[PDB]
């Protein structure tokens, strides 16, 4: 609809807000990876779990270097 | 509301904040759809826009009274300082487009940088208007106030004064090279105290007079 | 799907008879 | 009656602006209500009272010009600090429509000390100008508080810029041209003929700052005297012949002094 | 119906042709300002004294004023009295409380009078002196290049919002020389 | 959707290599995410807000500490998320300082008295 | 109350005459010591006749305000205002079971008030840079206390707080504040200043070796206090 797309505007607004929040904490995350983990937490998941797996896979560019 | 005030601070007064030559931008109107403390915040805010309007009035009266090439130079830089105050209003309106949940205090906070520049440049304009300074001693009373003590008024008048020198750098180029004196009348012939600033030493003017007069021979 | 819907263009004409967040 | 109205009024008295149901009764007294909430509010209103203290002083000295350039710089410092305090308030304003964090006490706790310290700082610097003003900000850098030393170190960098500007007006020129006495050298109105060396330049002891030793003030007086004496008499001119400030005083001054006296 | 319906929908036709505005409003005070002003009037108990204006949005006025500045004549905005343009007050935008709006349009009309008289003189040589004729051509030469800029700006409206403050500050280096 | 294919997208986001170019991690990751699919400490975004404040003060930037207070109000004003706590705790956890005690910081309750 | 105002002036004259180079010792204004709103601690009906499960909500509601000092609806601050002593009286018509528990929860309020007086009064300069540094880290824990009480204040609104859970919740923060209050009364008692309260923190670090909760606390405070020295 029309009101159903202003919501898509509004989640884009919040995710650019979260994108700045990501950039000033100096995370390795960008908007696209952030776009995956929000979906994961919409399904429900420990952020303790996801931080652990990200801290593992970021060491997998170091296991092949 | 979130553009009404933003035109009140510019060259338009509105009936909300009525204009007066005694003091403009006065709230006297009472609004039951505002908190009663908003009047005080607007009262802080109106003092800056009043100064902006007064600065516009001075350009209106002059671009026999106040006249001269310096008077057609002193007003010109006063435009140039007001330009970031215009851009900084455009940014405010762009902010208010997306998030209208900001209040008057945000506008005041944003235009707090002009509450050090504008009050201390206001008094210079009133001094130059009330007295009949329209020769080359206007550069002195700019230079008397440009030393400052607050850095924002230090950089402002520095610009304004500089263009005046660029005007006098055109008079002193025709004189020393082509031998033309009286390229601009006041406010044999020589430079006197009215057409001489008070920080150029007196010896230099005599040297300049020698240099300019020798061209004709 | 959110990134797929995301690449659309948004209007930058804001109203003056709707100043407070129009679409 | 509700907490939210009290939050709205207390949000205004941060500015020094009376609310709707809390108003100032007497200026020397704190804000008075026009049960637990009523006991709570007074600690927050203390901040606005302290705020009025600083805001009046920087209102008046900023439009004062016999306060000297040093001192108007102090107004600049005070206003610059005050500007950041409004940035919190705007955010708090927009956050309406939880909202009480011990009614935002935890938010306000750190600027409370910064208001207290600045309200002290205006009174220790009361009725002072120049090096008299500089010694007064040097008083609060004997501290052993990290927050206080980090606070004072920036303000001192602000206030001490005109005096160093006058210092380098006296090494590369040697021509004293101040209007307000914020320099430690007092040039005489008489231009002396051969008492130029002995009598024309004298040391003012009040406007000596707290980061310059007595020794240094005396030597740079000698530097200015030498470089002026070279102009008026000898008429040879090499044009522009040449906490603490981390040894830039003792770096520049002795080299300049050495070169100038040699040349003379 | 079938062309009138398309007119009503996909063309504006709502102040310049008398058919009161159905422009969608999403009220709430920044643009509900007329109604809150009426309620405030009622609390001050007028009693009733009803004003009649035709209710336009802002941007149409901007395009009309740019047309006025370009040099064409006979527009719906700015009643003309004896030859001199004068602001009409039967035209309202929701905010700016109808008093600011009068002042801004009066200033633009103050410039429009200066443009109109010159173009009137230029039109009066089209229906042996030969120096007047060389004078009007140079005046015309200014005017055509001057019209070009505003005509460019008006195109960019169709393709972004532009307000009054933009259009007044944009034309500063031209209204300087106009004086 | 399904959580497994989403974690497969995460493994091809961080590592550039394909799902057939890495799967040894991804199966060990499906071990660790399993039965950790729901909060285990306090899920209030209040606490992570006041801890994101303390992490931003640790960078010695005070202008951003009032900026995050506006970013957090934008998150509430649009309201597209149902659990705002988890992604903020995620961004807090992966933080890097650009330049023992636990009593000087805010700790979470272990939820030995409330269901998870 | 009265006794600090003399002490400050006497020690100021002592350190000014002691110095062999220069004047100018700094002072704070009077009001920082005068004001009782710069310290954390400064219907009318019997609660007893009410239903029981409302009394519990009422008492936890007043007690949460009392924890960071500000007075309660059925809680009164008992007037002494001298030493590190501070007691409160809840209403004498209360049921026994709650009343006994309120007694045991009151120590964190007393070890809030005694802590908050110390930092304000010994913000003066006569006890030196090291006392400034020691007070500078003691303020942080007071802020951390305020953090916790804000979170539980949110928790109670959702109908998810009772005195039994709250009793468990305040227990870790009770002991830390107890360590701080013991430190404050010891430092006040010996009139310790300069290096004398740098030896004491050196000792208290060795004192705790089996606990390791408070040992890290003393370690951080001793790290902070040795910095100007």
């Amino acid at each position: 609809a029309a009101a159903a797309a202003a919501n898509l505007n509004a989640v884009r607004e919040t995710m650019d807000v979260l994108l700045e929040i990501s950039r000033i904490l100096n995370t390795g995350l960008d908007m696209e990876t952030l776009s995956i983990c929000v979906r994961l937490c919409e399904q429900g998941i420990n952020p303790e779990a996801l931080s652990s797996v990200i801290k593992e896979l970021r060491k997998a560019t170091e296991a092949l270097k | 509301m979130i553009h009404e005030l933003l035109l009140a601070l510019s060259g338009y007064p509105g009936s909300i904040f009525t204009w007066n030559k005694r003091s403009g931008l006065q709230v006297s109107q009472d609004f039951p759809f505002l908190h009663p403390s908003e009047t005080s915040v607007l009262n802080r805010l109106c003092r800056l826009g009043t100064d902006y309007i007064r600065f516009t009035e001075f350009i209106e009266q002059y671009t026999g009274g106040l006249h001269g090439i310096y008077l057609r130079a002193f007003c010109t830089g006063l435009d140039s300082v007001l330009q970031p105050y215009r851009q900084a209003l455009l940014d405010l309106e762009q902010e208010f487009l997306g998030d209208p949940h900001l209040s008057i205090s945000h506008v005041n906070y944003f235009l707090d940088q002009f509450q050090l520049l504008f009050p201390s440049v206001m008094v210079v304009v009133e001094q130059i208007k009330s007295q009949k300074i329209h020769g080359c001693q206007i550069l002195e009373t700019v230079y008397k106030h440009s030393c400052g003590g607050l850095p924002p008024v230090r950089s402002a008048l520095e610009k304004i004064l500089a263009v005046c020198h660029g005007v006098m750098y055109k008079q002193l180029s025709a004189w020393m090279l082509h031998g033309l004196l009286l390229d601009q009348h006041e406010e044999q012939f020589s430079l006197r105290v009215e057409i001489l600033p008070s920080y150029i030493p007196v010896r230099v003017a005599e040297k300049i007079l020698f240099v300019g007069e020798s061209v004709q021979m | 799907l959110w990134e797929a819907a995301l690449t659309y263009e948004a209007s930058k004409r804001r109203c003056w008879e709707r100043v407070g967040c129009p679409p | 009656i509700t907490e939210a109205a009290l939050v709205r009024d207390i949000l205004y008295v941060f500015q020094g602006i009376d609310g709707k149901n809390i108003k100032m009764n007497n200026t020397e007294n704190c804000y008075k209500v026009e049960r637990s909430l009523r006991d709570t509010a007074v600690r927050l209103s203390e901040l606005g009272w302290l705020h009025n203290k600083i805001r009046r002083y920087t209102d008046q000295r900023s439009l004062d010009r016999s306060f000297g350039l040093v001192g108007q710089s102090f107004c600049a410092a005070l206003h610059q600090e005050l500007r950041e305090y409004y940035r919190l308030l705007s955010v708090l304003h927009s956050q309406l429509q939880s909202l009480t964090l011990r009614r935002l006490l935890v938010w306000t706790y750190d600027p409370k000390i910064r208001l207290k310290t600045l309200a002290a700082l205006v009174d220790h610097c009361q009725g002072r100008k120049g090096g008299e003003l500089a010694s007064a900000v040097h008083a609060y850098t004997k501290t052993g508080d990290p927050y206080m030393r980090s606070l004072v170190q920036h303000i001192l960098s602000l206030v001490s810029h005109p005096v160093l500007s006058f210092l380098y007006r006296w090494i590369y020129d040697g021509e004293l041209e101040d209007t307000y006495h914020e320099f430690f050298v007092a040039s005489d109105p008489t231009v002396k003929t051969d008492r130029l060396w002995h009598d024309k330049y004298t040391l003012r002891k009040s406007m000596i700052p707290s980061f310059m030793t007595m020794d240094q003030s005396r030597k740079v007086l000698l530097i200015g005297k030498s470089i002026n004496f070279l102009h008026q008499v000898c008429h040879d001119q090499t044009p522009t012949t040449k906490t603490d400030l981390e040894n830039a005083f003792q770096g520049k001054i002795d080299a300049a002094y050495f070169e100038t006296s040699k040349y003379l | 119906p079938d062309d009138r319906s398309w007119l009503e929908h996909h063309v504006v036709h709502q102040y310049w042709t008398a058919r009161p505005s159905q422009f969608p409003h999403s009220l709430h005070l920044h643009s509900n300002l007329a109604a809150v002003w009426d309620q405030h009037l009622y609390s001050s108990d007028p009693l009733y004294v009803p004003d009649d204006r035709v209710l336009v949005t802002e941007t149409q006025v901007i395009r009309e004023t740019l047309w006025l500045l370009s040099g064409v004549k006979k527009l719906f905005i700015f009643q003309l009295i004896d030859g001199k343009v004068t602001v009409r007050n039967n035209i309202i935008v929701t905010h700016l409380t109808h008093s600011c709006l009068r002042s801004v349009l009066e200033q633009i009309a103050a410039y429009g009078q200066v443009v109109f008289r010159l173009q009137e003189f230029i039109d009066e040589v089209m229906g042996p002196f030969r120096t007047y004729q060389a004078f009007m051509w140079a005046l015309y030469k200014y005017f055509i290049s001057f019209k070009e800029e505003l005509a460019e700006i008006e195109k960019c409206i169709i393709n972004t919002t532009i307000t009054l403050a933009i259009v007044v500050d944009k034309l500063a280096p031209r209204l300087s020389q106009l004086k | 959707k399904s959580p497994n294919v989403l974690l497969q997208n995460l493994c091809c986001r961080i590592l550039g290599r394909s799902e057939a170019d890495v799967a040894q991690q991804f199966q060990y990751a499906v071990r660790v995410i399993g039965s950790n699919f729901a909060p285990t400490v306090e899920r209030d975004e209040f606490l992570v807000a006041e801890k994101i404040k303390k992490e931003l003060i640790r960078q010695r930037r005070e202008a951003d500490a009032a900026l995050f207070s506006e970013l957090h109000r934008k998150l509430h004003s649009q309201g597209v998320l149902k659990n705002k706590w988890s992604i903020l705790y995620l961004l807090l956890s992966l933080s890097e300082d650009p330049r023992s005690y636990a009593t000087l910081f805010a700790q979470a309750l272990p939820r030995d008295a409330h269901s998870t | 109350l009265q006794q600090s105002l003399e002490l400050k002036r006497k020690m100021l004259r002592d350190k000014q005459n002691k110095k062999n180079s220069g004047q100018h010792l700094p002072i704070f204004p009077a009001w920082v010591y005068e004001r009782p709103a710069l310290i954390g601690d400064f219907t009318a009906l019997p609660i007893g006749t009410l239903p029981l499960a409302s009394q519990e909500s009422a008492v936890v509601e007043d007690l949460l305000y009392v924890l960071v000092g500000v007075d309660g609806r059925y809680v009164s601050a008992q007037p002494l205002a001298g030493r590190q002593s501070r007691t409160f009286l809840v209403d004498p018509n209360l049921d026994l079971s709650i009343r006994e528990l309120v007694h045991r929860i009151l120590p964190v309020a007393a070890s809030y008030s005694a802590v908050t007086r110390f930092i304000e009064e010994k913000s003066s300069f006569e006890y030196g840079q090291v006392n400034h540094a020691l007070a500078a880290a003691m303020r942080t824990l007071v802020k951390e206390h305020l953090i916790l009480v804000s979170q539980l204040e949110q928790l109670h609104r959702q109908g998810l707080l009772s005195l039994q859970k709250l009793w468990f919740y305040i227990q870790p923060a009770m002991r830390t504040m107890d360590i701080l209050a013991s430190l404050a009364t010891s430092v006040d008692k010996g009139e310790c200043l300069g290096g004398s309260t740098l030896s004491l923190l050196h000792d208290r670090s060795f004192s705790y070796t089996g606990d390791s909760q408070a040992q890290e606390l003393c370690l951080y405070l001793t790290k902070a206090a040795s910095a100007p020295y």
